[PDB]
């Protein structure tokens, strides 16, 4: 295929519509194998969720994880 | 005001220093690998550019929204949260303050993360820690009333949170006119980027230079 | 107690797991050995160029040339390999600076989450920071930052403050908080409520001023006492 | 490498003082810290302190 993008001409990419968290940085934005196809998508902030916000109520957690990651 | 990142600019060598001559490169082939190791420190730095924004910007896993009814307490966020009509108030004023061309063999490579979504992470960053607080950096983002998160701050640097409810209504118009006189020392006094302008200045004044040799 | 030493333990299981399987685990320190020993390799290359002498080895020119003559294109590699190793010190010189000042991050996330726990947000682990364990490595240094993650959150109804007796109520150190028909105190970051007696809580003024506050009533524990 | 260590600079400032309430003195402008807001700029970043 043959598809446009803001940095240039991308030949060999399949363009879709559903994002990602993406993978082979591209440029403005977009990034690049899924089912032995490449795809070249919008890449995706992350999962939106936007939390219920009120004028009286708090949300107190209940449980915890100690969790040990690395560095 | 801080610089983060520099343009991804990027030379290709041999273009430059032959550009497009063939008796020229044959000779550019017995310097080694000079061409080859410039390049690559060139690479090195536009890539670079890229793990900056990431590490300022992307902080925060999910892209909060903020809700649609404001009630802040009396707080006056109008400024700082995003405006549909086409961004947000001051970074649209910020956008206005700055003075941000290819010839041979130079180029400049677009940044990763536009900026449509560089300023939609400053909203989450924006909504998490207005809803939220503190906790939206510490795991499971927990809603508090913002009119109690003041109160849970102000007993940050050894203030009883009575102060604040007991002063609310003034305390959220100081907060609320601190924020106005923002936008207007930004938009009347020149020179109020100096910082960010300079690393536009240096980096493409350097460029020019890099040109003029040329000749 | 019991529980909290079970899931500490289990997370340290997971961590030589997720080390053993995934590799490029070790991204960051693999790049330092790799880019500083692809320049010397860059650096060993450059021998074998001319720079427009008649040969690249030091011996042919001098082999077969008049010394007159020869230090003409002697001159010739002397000017490039110079060139080329000048070029490689300076890289170095910055790329030192560079480990300078990650040697001095991690001179600073010793001393301040291995000899203490530290308060900054996010410097020693996503999360509330508990501790943290120094591991050597190649070149490099590993910590294992044992952080605090809070979850599983319920929704609840807060109320700034209580207005008992026509005084305010403001917690000492706690959330006004109500399951819908009892109110209580709470410790801002785990679920533990308690009944609301005097001394958990601090007076000031009159309950005229600030807004939201709530009827209640605070027990005061003296009185089952005068009886 | 100068922006390199502005860029860790902002990457501090928004871990230390939106993401919470530094205790620092004078890191998060001066006076004691409530808050602060990230602002996004052509090549940087701006902090409301
Ligand atoms: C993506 O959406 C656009 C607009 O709705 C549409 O024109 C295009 O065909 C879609 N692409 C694919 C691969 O479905």
């Amino acid at each position: 295929n043959v598809f446009q993008t803001r940095a240039g001409c991308l030949i060999g990419a399949e363009h879709v519509n559903n994002s990602y968290e993406c993978d082979i940085p591209i440029g403005a934005g977009i990034c690049a194998v899924a089912s032995q196809s490449i795809i070249a998508y919008t890449m995706s902030l992350g999962a939106e969720n936007s939390v219920a916000y009120s004028n009286n109520s708090i949300a107190i957690p209940t449980n915890f994880t100690i969790s040990v990651t690395t560095e | 005001i801080l610089p983060v990142s520099m343009t991804k600019t990027s030379v290709d060598c041999t273009m430059y220093i032959c550009g497009d001559s063939t008796e020229c490169s044959n000779l550019l082939l017995q310097y080694g690998s000079f061409c080859t190791q410039l390049n690559r420190a060139l690479t090195g730095i536009a890539v670079e550019q890229d793990k900056n924004t990431q590490e300022v910007f992307a902080q925060v896993k999910q892209i909060y929204k903020t809700p649609p009814i404001k009630d802040f307490g009396g707080f006056n966020f109008s400024q700082i949260l995003p405006d549909p009509s086409k961004r947000s108030f001051i970074e649209d004023l910020l956008f206005n303050k700055v003075t941000l061309q290819k010839f041979n063999g130079l180029t400049v490579l677009p940044p990763l993360l536009t900026d449509e979504m560089i300023a939609q992470y400053t909203s989450a960053l924006l909504a998490g820690t207005i809803t939220s607080g503190w906790t939206f950096g510490a795991g499971a983002a927990l809603q508090i009333p913002f009119a109690m998160q003041m109160a849970y701050r102000f007993n940050g640097i050894g203030v009883t949170q009575n102060v604040l409810y007991e002063n609310q209504k003034l305390i959220a118009n100081q907060f609320n006119s601190a924020i106005g006189k923002i936008q207007d020392s930004l938009s009347s006094t020149a020179s109020a980027l100096g910082k960010l302008q300079d690393v536009v200045n240096q980096n493409a004044q350097a460029l020019n230079t890099l040109v003029k040799q040329l000749s | 107690q019991k529980l909290i030493a079970n899931q500490f333990n289990s997370a340290i299981g997971k961590i030589q797991d997720s080390l053993s399987s995934t590799a490029s685990a070790l991204g960051k320190l693999q790049d330092v050995v790799n880019q500083n020993a692809q320049a010397l390799n860059t650096l060993v290359k450059q021998l074998s160029s001319n720079f427009g002498a008649i040969s690249s080895v030091l011996n042919d020119i001098l082999s077969r040339l008049d010394p007159p003559e020869a230090e003409v294109q002697i001159d010739r590699l002397i000017t490039g390999r110079l060139q080329s190793l000048q070029t490689y010190v300076t890289q170095q010189l910055i790329r030192a600076a560079e480990i300078r000042a990650s040697a001095n991050l991690a001179a600073t996330k010793m001393s301040e989450c291995v000899l203490g726990q530290s308060k900054r947000v996010d410097f020693c682990g996503k999360g509330y920071h508990l501790m943290s364990f120094p591991q050597s490595a190649p070149h490099g240094v590993v910590f294992l930052h044992v952080t605090y993650v809070p979850a599983q959150e319920k929704n609840f109804t807060t109320a700034p403050a209580i207005c008992h007796d026509g005084k305010a109520h403001f917690p000492r150190e706690g959330v006004f908080v109500s399951n819908g028909t009892h109110w209580f105190v709470t410790q801002r970051n785990f679920y533990e409520p308690q009944i609301i007696t005097t001394d958990n809580t601090f007076v000031s003024g009159n309950c005229d001023v600030v807004i939201g506050i709530v009827n209640n009533t605070v027990y005061d524990p003296l009185q089952p006492e005068l009886d």
